[PDB]
């Protein structure tokens, strides 16, 4: 079989995993409040989900390591809370990417993040089975 | 003895070396330990008797902190073994550890980035990095090099890296291959939506050649290079890390000839020593283990050295041979990098034993998979990302791997070739 | 006649001859195996089939011979079977360009590279009649 | 004779030569011989009559390593036919060959870029490359000669040319040259889709204007410059070459005064001497012969030279012209660039004779074609895509080369107009 290169985007953690299901997206982020951690929702939609180098030219010396669109737009006690907060997010925002992020109160860094919905009228990704043709 | 002080306190600023020594027959161990040590005189302070060995004492040195150069690992390797392995006294040595005090930390830079900056920078977080290493090894036109990458990174491999060997040879020049690089990299980005990466090699004869493959790599915009430090030297390591540092560069560690002074349990000095000694000189990523069939070597001795090149504050650990506490104060982290032959059954372990603050590698050029690089790569991913998963609910990875990799097999057909 | 600056890409090796037929494609992939050569198929659509300066913005210094899309993504023992492999990657991707490449396994440098299909549904091309108005 | 040693055997690190001479009347041949040679001294090993010609032999002279300076064509040039042309004792003079051992071939760099990383870059592959010389050859503005070569370049051609003697002109600066022809480059890339180039004449007074000439080129991002090699020097040459690969550009090499030295047969150096020191030089093109009518020259002498720039290991044959064995130890390959009247019936002759690694260049300026340039340029590349496929299916070209053009003409409007 071979990887489709045709709108097969991805979005780092559990982006090759199936769809994650309300039950999953609760362990996941009762794992995260487990380590002390605080979850927050990150939202984008399809015209600034993706990395890109739109403002590379108005630098110069060097772009490394710089990219576009790796901050997305911030939407915290238990896994149901936060459930809650994604139905409303995708209540609000049904045409938008939604990712669960993860920060350590006492480092003050981030150490989480995963993609938990995926919206249906964007069709810029693919399935786990129709990921190779 | 002038040089052997038994009741003497090691000062909050001493460098302190912990010596494994095998003095011949009729020379007290006492005489050893001072000889090695021999205001500015480095003094035995202790010498423990190894149990279960034939003649073997640990010997702990004290040496002043005004004795070396500042930020000059260079230095304090010529100082502690310059010229301390040829003593005729000793049947065998072998440096164990190093306390590098605080006072001497803060006169080096460190890592030029560090692990929470390269998440951060990358964007990837909760779970390891993935590596590939092109295969062939050598004989790859800088076309088919990129072809090759592009191909690897685009199945979802985070990195790709140049051979150990490969610098640029009359088959494949290293501007040529950094081009062709580039544009597989930018195109893998571009296909996937994620940040990618090829470990570029800048090592070279002279650190002008150096220095300049590494400006050329920041003038691609590349995100991360490479360098072997144990052949390079200390001094041009220290020279890329300031580079690095200046112009927002990765930089990935090779440890090449590593084995011809960390092999031997007698004689040498062990790799915890140079891992400390490449996390003060500087790297991002530090090639710390091989996976032939599984991780090689004592697992506490790779836990050991894996915390003391990872955490800030290591506690005094004979178990896992931390001879000395080390505080980094606040020098950031280096990512430890698991490479070998990480086959998909074998990923549930090396997670477990790792975490999620290390890059595993596939060295052997996967390739294994049927179908082709890309799909191999995809499976490697799917099969991470499931472990990673299973671990986050609670599962106990040693014991439940076989069976969430069936599980993650059930819904990827890219693993299921692969997992056969 | 003036030739057409409109709709008239190429692609490079025997871009400029009529659409090979597939008589003419196992011929030109078995002089491929003859010589001792290893036959594979690239294929990519139209948004990433020409050249392309797009990346060039992360660049400084120069960016001489460096070209986006020169890359296309892979999809090998006589003309029949690649012919085979022609045709699913025909179905698999419709609107892709596929391209048979060649490589020298002793030297391992590629040393072949023609189109061998042209999407129907992409007009970016001229046929060998319409190439001059 | 002190350096006339028929029993010498040379070492695998001595160069070479191999000298065409005919002495004086009275002069013996070994006294000539041994004049040509005088632990660094020349000596005279081998000497053999030329049979079939006038008191004509063939002296074999062998040099120390040590005499020559590394990577230098200027001194290697400047030791062995510095003074030796000026001997009275011989009537005639010819140097035929040398002997490069890989000791000296490795202290060279050799060609920037080479034919296969020029096939990379440009990302054409099986068949020949076409160019075009911009007719007129003087007297153009710079917007007229970019307009010409943007016509050129939309119809197929892979690359056009400055005129040999178009440097910078009261008539056209070489910036604005410069200027235009980028953008005619640019337009025509984005019109065909294909990689597109124009050799840009670098040459010029002083290495200080070259080297901002290959700047102003570099900066623009187009793809090769040109070069005049044997009028601009060794020294110029090396110094382009070097930065041509510091910099990633090609570099086109044109012969201008070759037959000043090479068209005698009694007198002179061999252009396939002429041609091993450019490729130790450096230059990824060489302008290597002239299609007056057809090819012109010895067809062997010409497969000898192309196959010693081409090569990695060229055997000695007497009968093409190799005196000697010439390995290349890896050095990059020179694509030789067949000049002049290339009518379109006459393509598949040179296909047959130069295969794919060639550049075949219409210095005529075509222009034959009544419609215009670009649907000439079309023709052209027709015909020569039509001649290659056919050769691939196994046809044998210098017998049915008009019936591959017939076929191709039946299809081709563009190829109808010209092949009337």
């Amino acid at each position: 079989q071979v990887w489709t290169p045709l709108n097969n985007k991805f979005f780092e953690t559990f982006s090759y995993l199936p769809p994650m299901t309300d039950a999953e997206i609760s362990r996941q982020v009762d794992y995260i409040v487990s380590n002390g951690w605080t979850p927050c929702l990150e939202f984008a939609g399809a015209e600034s989900a993706y990395t890109s180098n739109e403002n590379c030219v108005r630098m110069q010396n060097t772009t490394c390591l710089y990219y576009d669109n790796r901050y997305w737009t911030m939407w915290c006690t238990d896994g149901g809370q936060v459930l809650r907060e994604v139905q409303a997010c995708r209540r609000a925002f049904p045409d938008a990417y939604i990712r669960v992020v993860g920060f350590d109160p006492v480092r003050q860094v981030q150490v989480s993040g995963f993609l938990v919905n995926r919206p249906a009228s964007v069709r810029d990704y693919q399935g786990p089975s129709t990921r190779s043709v | 003895l002038t040089y052997y002080t038994p009741d003497y306190q090691p000062k909050d600023t001493d460098i302190l070396a912990a010596f494994r020594m095998t003095p011949q027959p009729g020379v007290p161990p006492e005489e050893a330990g001072a000889a090695v040590a021999a205001r500015y005189k480095g003094r035995c302070y202790d010498i423990e008797p190894v149990p279960g060995e034939e003649n073997q004492y640990i010997a702990y040195i004290a040496y002043p902190l005004d004795l070396f150069e500042e930020g000059s690992v260079t230095n304090l390797f010529t100082s502690i073994v310059g010229n301390v392995f040829g003593f005729k006294a000793l049947r065998a040595l072998r440096l164990e550890d190093l306390r590098i005090p605080p006072a001497y930390v803060k006169t080096f830079q460190g890592p030029p980035h560090g692990i929470q900056v390269e998440r951060d920078k990358l964007n990837k977080y909760g779970r390891g990095l993935l590596g590939c290493t092109i295969k062939p090894k050598l004989g790859l036109s800088a076309k088919n090099y990129g072809r090759a990458v592009y191909e690897c990174l685009r199945g979802g491999l985070d990195f790709t890296k140049d051979d150990e060997n490969v610098n640029s040879q009359p088959f494949m020049r290293w501007r040529d291959r950094f081009l062709f690089v580039a544009e597989a990299i930018y195109k893998s980005q571009a296909e996937t939506g994620e940040i990618k990466g090829h470990y570029l090699n800048a090592t070279a004869a002279t650190a002008e050649e150096m220095l300049k493959r590494a400006e050329c790599a920041k003038d691609l915009g590349v995100p991360i290079i490479m360098h072997d430090y144990l052949t390079g030297g200390f001094t041009a390591n220290t020279s890329l890390a300031h580079y690095c540092r200046d112009n927002g560069l990765l930089l990935h560690i090779h440890r090449a000839m590593h084995a011809v002074i960390d092999r031997q349990r007698n004689h040498g000095i062990h790799f915890r020593v140079l891992a400390k000694a490449l996390r003060l000189s500087g790297g991002d990523h530090l090639h710390s283990g091989t996976v032939v069939g599984k991780l090689e070597g004592e697992r506490e001795v790779t836990l050991g050295f894996v915390d003391l090149m990872r955490d800030d504050y290591i506690e005094k650990d004979r178990s896992r041979g931390i001879y000395f506490t080390q505080d980094w104060v606040s020098l950031p982290g280096t990512m430890p990098v698991a490479s070998g032959g990480i086959h998909v059954w074998h990923m549930p372990a090396l997670v477990e034993i790792f975490g999620d603050d290390a890059c595993l590698q596939f060295g052997g050029g996967t390739l294994g998979h049927p179908w082709g690089n890309a799909p191999g790569a995809a499976a490697n991913r799917v099969a991470l990302e499931a472990c990673t998963q299973a671990r986050n609910e609670g599962r106990d990875l040693a014991r439940e791997g076989g069976d969430v990799i069936r599980a993650a097999c059930k819904w990827s057909p890219e693993l299921a070739a692969a997992c056969e």
